[PDB]
């Protein structure tokens, strides 16, 4: 960024090797911008012998070729095999570094073992590429956790539920559902499931999400392991396959709809088995579903997920949590019976929402109305929910006849 | 990463108070039961202990109608009545455990002494119908 | 973490470092049918249970769930784990 | 005391060496039984008895191309 020079306090030290007692600070600034200017002119001319003589190393014979170029006398004794040693001297207030040179008896250089004789330069030919890729000749480049038992069990069980074949998956899920000692591997499974449902945002894979939801459904059916401490990573994963909007890679043909009602049945089970008045699981799940449903701007997929969970929760959650927002069906049929914009995806999701709504509100209409139901459909919104309610009353009569 | 252990949300005294009140409310001595019922109907700090009282009531009636133990039930209904007239605590987050208890104290099969126990179970019936409303 | 549980997800991702809202409706009494609750001699075990999880009582894991695949703050990230064991029975 | 007493005690830990040995032993036996039944069910299997896959399934013996590498080499080091 800036012009970097040798320090001005390094020239006071040099001036006292000379014998100059007091040197003023404007003279020391005058010395160090000249000697750091001549260093940069031999740093960059040594680099011209490193580049033209192709070396990329900057040996000390490059600087000696550049001092020869600037007419200045050479520096003797820098071609021997040495390195960078420095020796600290603490002292009583004078801090410095020196060399600490060593000695050697003269007869131990006359009687040193001689190195081996060098070889002369010769040529060698070899193919580098033969009409294509390189040949494979040697002149070329070459090209507090889990014990091992349960580590292997974790590896095999998790890689059996990634989708190589269906039979190994069914045996892995029947292992997870029916083994007695799978504790100490429950936190690993919860982490695997929650992170795998998170990895849907990078790759909208419907199939791997169906596999992870069948992994959660198999974890719930295990009688021996208690998911009360490790459901904090299960409920989120389950509801991610419910109130998210893109569950598909191709939105139009992928049946994200089933991972919706499967995960909705799963979360109704997870708040039937685990909701306690200290937990407030079910009230906090209904509140998220409710403020996702009543709030406008929500896509038809996430509204489908909200209605599916609320309707799988229980009859009260379709009567005092879904039934009153029935006028919203008119806002839905605004975009179904009517509209030039027909070739969008907002029609298949809307009539899926419609079909789920009238399927779940038909027994609620069968519970809180008269037995006749003559023009209840006309009194209902769009006159279709009422036809579905008549069909539901007929189905109930058929069930009574079967009983 | 080894971590510290959690603590129960009740104090060591509050837990001893819950144990004394529940062992007094099973009616071994009238004085104990009466004083305990008064404490249940007046304690201002009896919230944040109320899940454990509701669970003790609910669970008790259901394993106490397996053998029709009338006192165990008459004491639990008096505990429900003492829980209700306390003005400080918020009760309607726990009546999903209360109404079923009073229901089976009114609509179940009670095959004990035909005339003698009818008098006894009719006092439990009166308690149940009152606390229901 | 990358090499811990969920390494399979990390490798697949390729990351290498290292009225209706009215609160009364949700009252459990107004959401539960009592007749079904009673076993009534027809063919539990919790109360003195030792402890409850912070997340299961206060943690809103529902908030973590993103609802928008267009605006996703939670996206491709390491989400490394802190490997902290507890519950009970676990050796230490 | 209830009027104003708050005593934060800890949770009694398990120091019973007998039940800790029993827990670790039974969990190791159960996870190795689950692992071997899963690996014998999802592969080629043998049987000591005629048509015996549910009870005592054996993983079938596969030949190695180089058997000393899987025999002599240590796996935990």
């Amino acid at each position: 960024l800036s012009n970097t020079v040798l320090p001005s306090e390094s020239m006071k030290v040099v001036a006292e090797s000379m014998g100059i007692a007091q040197i003023q600070e404007e003279t020391c600034q005058l010395l160090t911008d000249e000697v750091s200017y001549r260093i940069k002119e031999i740093a960059q001319d040594a680099l011209k012998f490193m580049h033209m003589g192709k070396r990329q190393k900057l040996t000390t014979s490059d600087i000696d070729y550049a001092l020869k170029l600037k007419n200045v006398e050479p520096l003797y004794g820098f071609h021997a095999q040495e390195f960078i040693p420095f020796r600290f001297a603490s002292g009583g207030g004078r801090e410095l570094y020196f060399y600490e040179e060593k000695e050697v008896d003269l007869s131990d250089i006359i009687n040193t073992p001689l190195p081996r004789v060098p070889l002369d330069v010769c040529l060698k030919a070899h193919w580098l590429s033969i009409e294509g890729c390189q040949p494979a000749i040697p002149e070329n480049p070459p090209p507090h956790e889990l014990s091992v038992e349960q580590q292997l069990y974790y590896k095999e069980i998790t890689e059996a539920c990634v989708g190589s074949c269906e039979a190994k998956r069914a045996e892995a899920l029947q292992s997870i559902a029916t083994d007695p000692g799978l504790y100490q591997m429950l936190p690993r499974f919860s982490t695997f499931i929650s992170e795998g449902v998170r990895v849907n945002v990078v790759q909208n894979n419907l199939a791997l999400l169906i596999y992870l939801m069948r992994m959660v459904k198999a974890l719930m059916d295990n009688p021996t392991l208690y998911l009360e401490k490790y459901v904090h990573e299960l409920i989120p994963a389950v509801m991610t396959c419910i109130v998210s909007r893109q569950l598909c890679l191709r939105p139009d043909v992928d049946n994200h709809w089933a991972l919706r009602d499967f995960a909705a049945r799963l979360v109704a089970q997870i708040c039937k088995h685990f909701s306690t008045t200290t937990n407030n699981i079910q009230s906090r799940i209904t509140k998220t579903f409710t403020k996702s449903w009543v709030d406008e701007k929500t896509p038809w997929t996430t509204r489908y997920g909200s209605i599916a969970g609320l309707a799988e929760l229980g009859h009260d959650v379709i009567k005092t949590l879904i039934l009153p927002r029935l006028q919203q069906e008119g806002e839905r049929i605004r975009s179904v019976l009517d509209g030039p914009v027909l070739s969008n995806i907002d029609r298949i999701g809307a009539d899926h929402v419609q079909s789920l709504l009238l399927k779940h509100c038909a027994p609620v209409l069968a519970k809180l109305r008269p037995p006749p139901d003559n023009q209840d459909a006309y009194r209902a919104e769009f006159g279709s929910l009422g036809p579905l309610l008549c069909s539901q009353v007929v189905k109930a009569r058929a069930q009574a006849a079967l009983q | 990463r080894l971590k510290p252990r959690s603590i129960h949300e009740l104090s060591v005294e509050q837990q001893l108070y819950y144990k004394e009140i529940t062992e007094a409310c099973v009616g071994s001595c009238e004085a104990k039961r009466a004083e305990a019922l008064q404490s249940i109907a007046t304690d201002p700090g009896l919230y944040q202990m109320l899940p454990r009282f509701s669970t003790f009531i609910s669970e008790g009636v259901r394993v106490n109608v397996v053998q029709n133990n009338l006192a165990l039930l008459i004491y639990l209904m008096r505990m429900v009545k003492a829980l209700m007239d306390n003005p400080t605590l918020y009760l309607e987050k726990y009546v999903h455990e209360l109404i079923p208890a009073v229901m089976t104290c009114i609509v179940s099969r009670q095959l004990c002494l035909r005339p003698d126990v009818d008098n006894h179970w009719a006092l439990r019936d009166f308690a149940a119908r009152l606390v229901a409303q | 973490w990358r090499y811990g549980p969920a390494r399979l997800w990390y490798d697949m991702l390729g990351v290498p470092e290292d009225d209706l809202l009215a609160d009364e409706n949700f009252l459990m009494v107004t959401q539960l049918h009592w007749e079904d609750d009673i076993i009534w001699d027809g063919e539990p075990w919790y109360s003195i249970f030792p402890i409850d999880n912070e997340d299961l009582v206060y943690g809103r894991w529902e908030d973590n769930i993103i609802w928008d695949a267009q605006a996703m703050p939670r996206l491709l990230e390491p989400p490394v784990l802190t490997l902290d064991p507890n519950d009970e029975n676990l050796i230490l | 005391p209830h009027t104003y007493i708050k005593t934060p005690t800890y949770r009694e830990p398990v120091s019973d060496y007998q039940v800790l040995r029993e827990k670790a032993a039974s969990q190791r036996r159960d996870v190795e039984r689950a692992l071997t039944r899963f690996m014998a069910k999802t592969g080629e299997t043998q049987s000591l008895f005629k048509d015996d896959v549910s009870t005592f399934p054996l993983i079938a013996a596969r030949p190695f191309t180089i058997p000393y590498l899987t025999a002599l080499l240590p796996s935990e080091l």
